[PDB]
């Protein structure tokens, strides 16, 4: 149901909002290349 | 009854605000010392 | 002094010290964790519950279980070798056979295991109060996998090892049991709820009284481990309770001896009123109730309410629960309010 | 020598991944409600 | 020279008195005895009260239902449902009582108050220099009882389900749910287990290795309790000496160094989960409910392979089917 | 070069004392992230929901929102065109491009200190004003919003009112409701089940008419903070750490998270049914309606027909001496909305609309409501607690009611926290008690 | 206190380990996959084929009946649904 | 226009989950912080472009 | 068909703009 044109892309917006989780979880990834 | 719910009320009102005026002077400083 | 020779190896202080406890602890303690997963994964009790277990029948993590074996069985050991399956995995397997063997190894590992306190203490040189402290558990599980099922029907109407399997076994004695309304339980609750409570009420109880004796704002590189004496001033904790909860402690070699007791203890409690169910002895009726209820239709007390429930949480389990006693329930029959 | 930060990150989604397998097999599986 | 209020206002605040009446607790006080001496007394005495609202009272008390297991304070009814019944409403003390009356004056009471217990548990926490975060751990505890008495009812109707106070009505309560919400099959209500049937597994412990190391102060002429005079400095029992112990039972690194991030871990487990739990009834309250696995599974044909959690239900339709009879006209049971 | 100087790591965020940017475009970097879930999950609905089907049987909440204005609306509440809908998640995504962009920036590349190089957008906690200015004018933020709304529903597109003459059908706001006591009463009484603080909201222009005057309160608030140091009492109390103003914040939310999820649990109106589910309590008039309604077609007389219990098989007096349906549904007599009123008269329930007036339509709709209630599983599978596998939808206004409550709850919990710490702050018991003089080693120990 | 502690707190990062084990562990994994995709699993435990619980027809369940000759009962329990 | 607008966005597309990657490195690389700083304002002006490039180019869609 | 790429790029994505920062060293 993503306009037309558009009917390409679903297939990426439909894994978009998943990213928020995605941040604190990054925010994890650094803190062991630094050790904490 | 009604003679009740006031008294009741007072009461109730007489204490919140021994509550609030209350914990208003003489606080931030209620502790053994500010360092 | 051969014997030395295999000592001297054993407890050798490796990264996972081993030891003579090591030879029944580990072992068992290996294929009950095992055994669970291995039937929690590929096993299934289609042929003593007509149910799902493993994960490959399409069971989820919840829903899965190695179910007890079909009360067919009776407590019979159902060995391998066993004249039940004669000596035959893959039956064997059909039969159950996990089951008797998980909690068995289980006990086995339970044992084993306590036995893997008093090593490490007397080696270490310490109060046997770990080990000690572990009767609570081997009680537990003794009251409520082995002699329970030995006392009832078969080892069928033992717990079943996975959740929704134990959190049926629940229910189960809500129903016929009738088990929340005992003494011992509601003392077992008693235990694991102040324990609890315990566990923390002293956890921040600390958190909040220790001092500055270390320098940032975090409390981790705070003095330890074992120099400076003392974390927390039992004194300016103290004074706290006894004015605000009325009353506080005092010796913190009693506080760490009370919170032994509390749930070792009410854990014990519960253990024996299990046992009471094995004989179907357990604490259901108030006699002077039924007795007042019986003739007045205006008499209703929560107890009469719970009551009830049990015939429900019984009437409408109990056939699909207990296929063995081939239950026959007309839609008549069975209780059950007005409208539901 | 690899980064002892990337040992932890590859790994973290070894579970993160394979449970994500895990949660779809639940919406198609033998265990599916279809 | 400070008026007269001055005063009263360091009375309140006073370190020194033998129990703090903290600013809280002069609500707090006020509340908790209103509700005790109502509440025990009507657990004595208390009129037959009719919970649900059909006219058929169910009460169960001592001047009645002679028991301590029996007995209890009855809910409000749905009649007044969710709407405040103050004694004061009742156009007869009797009538305030027909109807659960009592129960409400002390459920808000307690509630309240207990939130008053709550803060006025910081108050000394602040008046002697010492960390804040006592009265946080309280909040497991408070939040829970506010999710079973308050959260619970707003959620639904009226408080006609609200944990009737008295040790038998808590099964009902209980069984009710659990056959209204598959609160069993929550991966919440796992976690006041999880933290609850962990802090009894660690309370076990902490009071285990503490005294299982202690010095040597009497030799069993008297006891070994007293390897302690209260206000010493040092620690009757021994750190390392009690790691040693633990690192050697399950691998080392796995038993606690540091004995500061031991204590903490000790409101760690228990308020950790013993919160979600509080949330889990609190979020039932509006109907998410435990897993749904009735019949999930499946055969071929499309026959139906039975879950264990199918049992579970029946286990449920039966307590679901009984509760309340007579009470509700309809087929389902929306509250 | 901080954990060593910096306190902890967990804890480790958090440094700020003076003044840092950083943490700066650390707010402005989280608030992008948010507008960036709002626009990422709205394109992950219209990407969804089906051309014509209930638009709560599809886990929508934000389109449901974007609705409820008037965009896509619909006589009735269908979906008339997919296209609003994708005009704000996009004008979102690209949004949280600015509001995130900057904001990495401020937070790596950005100047530490905000007093070295710039100093109006240099702050101090400790500075009582700079802190009380700012205040006003994020306030005067909201008292502009605050007239959108105003003029979403004046002006650029009435809201959507469930509570129409006709049906549900986005009409435009024109009378406003200005009269000091009705609004302002609101808030100022109404708290348990008679009615709520403001979850109590019969009609859409006691809520324009409404958020008119708080557009302005808030607004004529800048013009007093920003114009205003602090008064001469408050001083006192009021710790004014920059650690405590996170509380002093945050346990509002707290309340207001509460205050929400009740919001979506009852009302009808700023909650429509027709986008979000119908209101529990909806939902169990939705039972008896249609039962009533099944049966006096049978030929039965609902009007005598006498209860099991012996109260009223269908229908029964209330405190009030009203007539509401029976059963147990009586826990929700309170309850009200669009499809039953009619149906309603002058003492409650009318026996007379009730036997003939009772239109076709609402037989349905009163039906809908009945099947689909405020129920559902963890794992969304609709209907009671044991119902077979089959349907599976969860209702929106069951969604947001949990939601938000773990949220605001822990809040509350997170108030204390800080609120209770950072009162050791200005104290210093934050680090413990002092080895050496612990305060209650000089206190005269009642026993 | 004393430790005759092994290496391990770094044994990952380690070289060879990331090597002989990005080997080992896929070498795992489809290992038992197969243990499954190919069906063996069920001929190692009995687990049901989800065609193989009931027969194509009757609807009873094969439950065992006595204790002594349960095997034989599962037997023609079992060879049963044909 | 149908055609070249799908490249109009799929530039915007491969533009952006290079400024993820870009942007930062730029503040905390010490690989020079001014020739990435400039190549900085590159995409950030097809950003802006771009993202209008697709403009008023979505009103022509199907 | 499965766009499980797209999330696995995203992801690889962040968890190794970090990688590229550490082997070009630049204050993380
Ligand atoms: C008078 C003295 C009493 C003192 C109380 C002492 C205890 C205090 C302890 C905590 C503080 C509690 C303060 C009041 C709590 C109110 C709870 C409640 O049930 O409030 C009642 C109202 C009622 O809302 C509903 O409002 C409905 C209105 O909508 C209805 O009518 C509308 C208009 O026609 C529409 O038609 C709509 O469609 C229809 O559904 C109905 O009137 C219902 O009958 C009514 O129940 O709800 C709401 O106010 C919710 C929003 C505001 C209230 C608070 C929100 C949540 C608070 C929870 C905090 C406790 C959590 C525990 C703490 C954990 C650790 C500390
Ligand atoms: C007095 C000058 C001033 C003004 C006018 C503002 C205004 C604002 N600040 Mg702010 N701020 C200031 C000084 C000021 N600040 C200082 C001195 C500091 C510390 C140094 C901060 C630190 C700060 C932080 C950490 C944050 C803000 C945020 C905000 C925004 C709040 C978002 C909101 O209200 O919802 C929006 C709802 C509305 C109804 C807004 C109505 C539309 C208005 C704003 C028109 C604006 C036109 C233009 C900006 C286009 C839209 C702007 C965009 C934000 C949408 C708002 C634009 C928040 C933010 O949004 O930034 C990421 C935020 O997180 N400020
Ligand atoms: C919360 C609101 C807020 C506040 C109070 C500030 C405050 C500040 N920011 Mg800033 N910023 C914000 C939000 C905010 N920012 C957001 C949301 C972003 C990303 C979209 C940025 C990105 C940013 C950068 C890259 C820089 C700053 C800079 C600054 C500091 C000086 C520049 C400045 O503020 O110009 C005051 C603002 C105005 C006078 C408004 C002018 C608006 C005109 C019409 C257009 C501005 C240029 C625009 C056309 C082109 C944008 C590109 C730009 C990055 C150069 C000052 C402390 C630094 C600075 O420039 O200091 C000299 C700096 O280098 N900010
Ligand atoms: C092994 C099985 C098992 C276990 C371990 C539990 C464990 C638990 N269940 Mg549970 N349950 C089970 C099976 C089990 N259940 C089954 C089979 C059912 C089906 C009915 C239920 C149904 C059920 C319900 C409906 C509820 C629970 C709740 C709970 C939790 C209550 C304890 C708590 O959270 O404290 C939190 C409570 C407090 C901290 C009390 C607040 C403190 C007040 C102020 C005490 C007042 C003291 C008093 C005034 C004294 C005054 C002075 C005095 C000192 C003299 C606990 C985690 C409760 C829950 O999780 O919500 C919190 C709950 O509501 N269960
Ligand atoms: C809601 C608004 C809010 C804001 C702005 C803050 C802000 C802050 N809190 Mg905080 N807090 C809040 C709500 C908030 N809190 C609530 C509701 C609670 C519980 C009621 C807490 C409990 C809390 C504690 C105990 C501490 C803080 C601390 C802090 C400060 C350090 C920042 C920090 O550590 O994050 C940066 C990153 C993290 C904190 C890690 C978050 C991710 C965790 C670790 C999850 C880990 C994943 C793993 C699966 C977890 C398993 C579950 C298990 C942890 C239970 C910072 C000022 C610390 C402090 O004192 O300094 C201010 C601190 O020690 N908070
Ligand atoms: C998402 C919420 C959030 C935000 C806004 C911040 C923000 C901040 N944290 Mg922080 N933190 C968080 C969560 C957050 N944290 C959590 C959950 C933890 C627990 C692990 C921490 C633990 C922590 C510690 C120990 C420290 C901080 C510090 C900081 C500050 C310095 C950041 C820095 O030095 O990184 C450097 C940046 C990099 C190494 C590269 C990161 C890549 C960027 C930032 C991400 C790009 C976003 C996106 C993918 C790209 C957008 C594309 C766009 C350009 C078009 C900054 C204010 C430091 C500080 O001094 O404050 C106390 C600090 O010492 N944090
Ligand atoms: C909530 C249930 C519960 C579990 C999960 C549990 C688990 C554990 N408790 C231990 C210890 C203790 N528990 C203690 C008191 C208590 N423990 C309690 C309740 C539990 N204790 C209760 C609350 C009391 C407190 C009142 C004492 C103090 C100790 C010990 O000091 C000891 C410890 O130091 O822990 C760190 C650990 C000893 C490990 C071991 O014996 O290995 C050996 C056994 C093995 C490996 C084989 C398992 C044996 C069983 C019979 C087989 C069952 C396998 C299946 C049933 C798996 C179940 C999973 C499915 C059913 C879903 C282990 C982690
Ligand atoms: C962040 C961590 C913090 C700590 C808290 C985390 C708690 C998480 C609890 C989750 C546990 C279960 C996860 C469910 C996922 C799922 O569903 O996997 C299931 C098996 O699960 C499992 O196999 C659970 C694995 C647990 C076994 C571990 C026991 C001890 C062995 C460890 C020794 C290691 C040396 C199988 O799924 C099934 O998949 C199909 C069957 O093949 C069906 O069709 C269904 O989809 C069904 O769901
Ligand atoms: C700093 C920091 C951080 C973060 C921060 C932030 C602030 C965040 C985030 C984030 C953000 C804030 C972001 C953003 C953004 C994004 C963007 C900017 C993008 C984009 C995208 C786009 C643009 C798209 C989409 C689309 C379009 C375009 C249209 C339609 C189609 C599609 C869907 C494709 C971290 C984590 C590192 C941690 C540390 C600190
Ligand atoms: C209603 C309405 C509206 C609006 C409203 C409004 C706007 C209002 C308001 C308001 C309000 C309702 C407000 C508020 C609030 C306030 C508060 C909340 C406060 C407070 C504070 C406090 C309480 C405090 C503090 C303290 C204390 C506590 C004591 C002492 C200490 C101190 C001082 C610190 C509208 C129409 C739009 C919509 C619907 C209806
Ligand atoms: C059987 C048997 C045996 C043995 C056994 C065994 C060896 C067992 C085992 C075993 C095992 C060894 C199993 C296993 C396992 C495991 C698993 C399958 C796992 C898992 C899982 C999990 C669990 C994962 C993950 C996770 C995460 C990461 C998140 C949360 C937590 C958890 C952990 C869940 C023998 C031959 C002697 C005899 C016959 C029988
Ligand atoms: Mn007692 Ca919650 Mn089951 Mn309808 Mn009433
Ligand atoms: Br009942
Ligand atoms: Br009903
Ligand atoms: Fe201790």
């Amino acid at each position: 149901k993503l306009p037309e044109a558009y009917a390409i892309f679903d297939p990426l917006v439909d894994v978009l909002p998943v990213i928020p989780v995605l941040f604190f979880a990054l925010a994890f990834v650094v803190q062991a290349a630094v050790g904490f | 009854m009604e003679t009740l719910k006031i008294t009741v009320y007072i009461v109730v009102t007489f204490f919140v605000l021994l509550f609030v005026f209350g914990f208003l002077s003489g606080d931030p400083a209620r502790n053994p010392k500010r360092k | 002094g051969w014997f030395d020779i295999l000592d001297d190896w054993l407890k050798r202080d490796r990264f996972v010290f081993v030891g003579w406890s090591g030879i029944l602890l580990f072992p068992c303690a290996y294929l009950a964790l095992g055994g669970w997963l291995t039937g929690t994964t590929f096993v299934t009790s289609w042929y003593t519950h007509g149910l799902a277990s493993s994960y490959l029948e399409g069971c989820n993590f919840l829903t899965v279980a190695v179910s007890t074996p079909a009360n067919s069985m009776g407590h019979s050991l159902l060995l391998l070798w066993g004249p039940e399956a004669q000596g035959d995995f893959t039956r064997w397997c059909q039969l159950g056979g996990l089951w008797t063997f998980i909690a068995l190894h289980g006990a086995f590992g339970l044992i084993g295991f306590m036995l893997r306190q008093f090593e490490i203490a007397r080696l270490v040189g310490v109060r046997p109060y770990n080990a000690i402290a572990f009767s609570a558990p081997i009680a537990v599980f003794v009251s409520v996998f082995l002699i329970y099922p030995l006392g009832q029907s078969s080892w069928f109407f033992a717990p079943s090892f996975g959740v929704a399997a134990i959190f049926r076994f629940l229910l189960f004695f809500q129903g016929f049991h009738n088990w929340t309304l005992n003494p011992f339980h509601m003392m077992g609750v008693a235990g694991v709820l102040g324990g609890a409570l315990l566990c923390a009420i002293h956890g921040a109880t600390v958190e909040n009284t220790l001092f500055q004796d270390g320098e940032g704002a975090s409390t981790f590189r705070a003095f330890n481990p074992t120099q400076a004496e003392e974390t927390y001033s039992m004194v300016t904790a103290n004074r706290f309770w006894s004015q605000i909860f009325g009353i506080a402690f005092s010796n913190k070699r009693w506080l760490h001896f009370f919170m032994l007791f509390v749930p070792v203890t009410g854990l014990w409690m519960s253990a024996i009123g299990v046992v009471g169910l094995a004989l179907n002895l357990r604490s259901y009726d108030f006699i002077s109730q039924e007795i007042r209820a019986a003739e007045d239709p205006e008499f209703e007390t929560f107890y009469t309410k719970n009551l009830l429930l049990n015939e429900g949480i019984r009437a409408w389990m109990a056939p699909q629960d207990q296929p063995h006693e081939n239950f026959v329930f007309p839609e008549e029959v069975l209780p059950r309010g007005n409208a539901l | 020598r690899i980064p002892l930060w990337i040992v932890a990150t590859v790994a973290g989604m070894g579970v993160i991944v394979i449970v994500g397998l895990f949660f779809y097999g639940a919406y198609a599986g033998l265990g599916s409600s279809l | 020279s400070a008026n007269l209020w001055e005063r009263f206002c360091n009375w309140v605040t006073s370190t020194d008195n033998r129990l703090y009446v903290g600013w809280f607790g002069v609500i707090m006080i006020p509340t908790l005895l209103a509700a005790t001496i109502c509440f025990v007394i009507a657990f004595i005495a208390a009129p037959p009260v009719d919970i649900d609202g059909i006219r058929e009272p169910v009460s169960g008390s001592l001047l009645y239902g002679n028991n301590i297991i029996t007995g209890a304070v009855v809910p409000s009814s749905n009649a007044i449902g969710l709407h405040f019944y103050p004694i004061w409403e009742a156009a007869s003390l009797d009538e305030w009582l027909y109807n659960g009356g009592p129960y409400q004056l002390i459920i808000f009471h307690f509630l309240l108050g207990a939130s008053c217990y709550m803060g006025r548990q910081w108050e000394l926490s602040y008046r002697l220099g010492m960390r804040p975060w006592i009265c946080v751990a309280y909040s497991a505890p408070l939040a829970s009882a506010f999710a079973v008495f308050l959260i619970y009812p707003i959620g639904q109707g009226s408080f006609s389900d609200g944990m009737p106070l008295g040790i038998s009505g808590t099964f009902n309560f209980m069984i009710v749910f659990q056959a209204e919400h598959n609160i069993l099959m929550h991966p919440f209500h796992q976690l006041g287990v999880a933290g609850v049937f962990g802090g009894a597994l660690f309370c076990a412990m902490h009071g285990s290795l503490v005294t299982s190391s202690l010095i040597r102060e009497t030799t069993e002429t008297e006891s070994a309790n007293y390897g302690y005079k209260f206000g010493q400095e040092e620690e009757t029992y021994n750190i390392v000496a009690a790691h040693g112990y633990f690192g050697r039972l399950i691998f080392q690194y796995a038993s606690f160094n540091n004995s500061r991030s031991l204590h903490f871990f000790l409101a760690a487990w228990r308020v950790v989960g013993v919160w979600f739990a509080a949330l889990g009834i609190s979020t039932m309250a509006f109907n998410l409910n435990g897993f749904n696995f009735n019949h999930s599974v499946i055969d071929a044909k499309g026959n139906v392979i039975n879950t264990w959690a199918d049992i579970i239900n029946r286990a449920n339709l039966g307590m679901e089917v009984m509760h309340e009879r007579n009470a509700h006209n309809f087929p389902l049971d929306l509250a | 070069d901080q954990e060593s100087s910096g306190f902890a790591w967990w804890a480790g965020n958090a440094r700020l004392i003076n003044l840092s940017g950083k943490l700066l475009g650390a707010h402005v970097a989280h608030a992008g992230l948010i507008v960036f879930w709002a626009g990422a999950m709205t394109l992950f609905e219209l990407a969804h929901f089906i051309p014509e089907k209930p638009m709560y049987e599809q886990g929508l909440i934000l389109i449901p929102h974007i609705a409820t204005l008037g965009w896509g609306v619909g006589p009735g509440g269908e979906v008339v065109d997919t296209f609003p809908f994708f005009v704000v998640g996009v004008v979102h995504l690209i949004s949280s491009a600015v509001l995130g962009f900057g904001g990495v920036y401020h937070a790596i590349r950005g100047p530490e200190t905000l007093e070295e190089y710039s100093s109006f957008f240099g702050y101090d906690w400790k500075d009582k004003n700079k802190m009380t200015t700012i205040l006003g004018f994020h306030l005067i933020v909201l008292g502009i919003g605050a007239l959108l709304l105003v003029a979403k529903a004046m002006f650029f597109g009435g809201l959507y009112d469930t509570w129409a003459p006709g049906g549900g059908d986005v009409r435009v706001i024109t009378n406003p409701t200005l009269d000091p006591r009705v609004i302002f009463g609101y808030l100022l009484k109404s708290p348990f089940g008679g009615e709520g603080w403001i979850v109590s909201v019969n009609n859409l222009e006691d809520v324009v008419g409404g958020h008119i005057w708080i557009g302005l309160i808030c607004i004529a608030g800048g013009i007093w903070h920003i114009l205003t140091t602090p008064f001469g009492w408050a001083r006192r109390a009021f710790i004014w750490s920059g650690e405590a103003y996170l509380s002093y914040s945050l346990g509002a939310l707290s309340m207001m998270g509460f205050i929400a999820t009740c919001f979506v649990w009852f009302n009808n109106t700023v909650y429509p049914s027709e986008f979000y589910g119908p209101t529990g309590p909806e939902a169990s008039q939705a039972q008896a309606m249609t039962f009533l309604i099944r049966d006096q077609k049978l030929g039965a007389n609902v009007g005598s027909a006498q209860g099991p219990t012996g109260l009223g098989k269908y229908l029964m007096r209330s405190p009030t001496g009203e007539i509401i349906f029976g059963g147990e549904t009586m826990r929700f007599w309170d309850f009200r909305g669009p499809w039953l009123e009619p149906l309603r008269g002058p003492n409650g329930l009318d026996l007379n609309k009730i036997k003939n007036d009772i239109q076709p339509w609402q037989e349905r709709r009163a039906a809908e409501y009945m099947t689909h209630a405020p129920l559902g599983s963890l794992n969304s599978v609709g209907g009671v607690a044991t119902e077979i596998n089959s349907v599976n939808f969860v209702s929106p206004r069951s969604w947001l009611a949990t939601s938000h409550f773990v949220l605001a709850f822990f809040f509350l919990v997170g108030h204390l926290w800080h609120a209770g710490r950072a009162r050791a702050a200005a104290a210093g018991f934050e680090k413990g008690i002092d080895r050496e003089s612990e305060p209650v080693l000089s206190m005269p120990s009642l026993d | 206190g004393t430790t005759g502690e092994r290496p391990f707190s770094d044994i990952i990062t380690s070289v060879r380990y990331w090597v002989i084990h990005s080997i080992t562990i896929p070498a795992l994994f489809i290992a038992g996959w197969l243990f499954v995709s190919t069906g063996l699993a069920y001929d190692v435990f009995g687990t049901p084929r989800p065609d193989s619980y009931y027969a194509q027809e009757q609807r009873s369940i094969p439950l065992v009946t006595d204790r002594f000759e349960a095997k034989q009962q599962v037997e023609t329990f079992l060879e049963q649904l044909k | 226009m149908t055609i070249l607008f799908q490249l109009a966005l799929a530039a915007l597309v491969i533009l952006s989950f290079v400024m993820v990657i870009g942007v930062p490195v730029a503040y905390a690389s010490p690989q020079d912080w001014d020739r990435s700083k400039q190549l900085i304002f590159l995409g950030s002006g097809l950003w802006i472009a771009l993202v209008l490039v697709v403009g008023v180019l979505n009103f022509f869609v199907v | 068909i499965a766009q499980l790429t797209m999330i696995a790029m995203i992801g690889i994505a962040g968890p190794m703009i970090i990688f590229l920062l550490a082997v070009r060293r630049g204050n993380l």
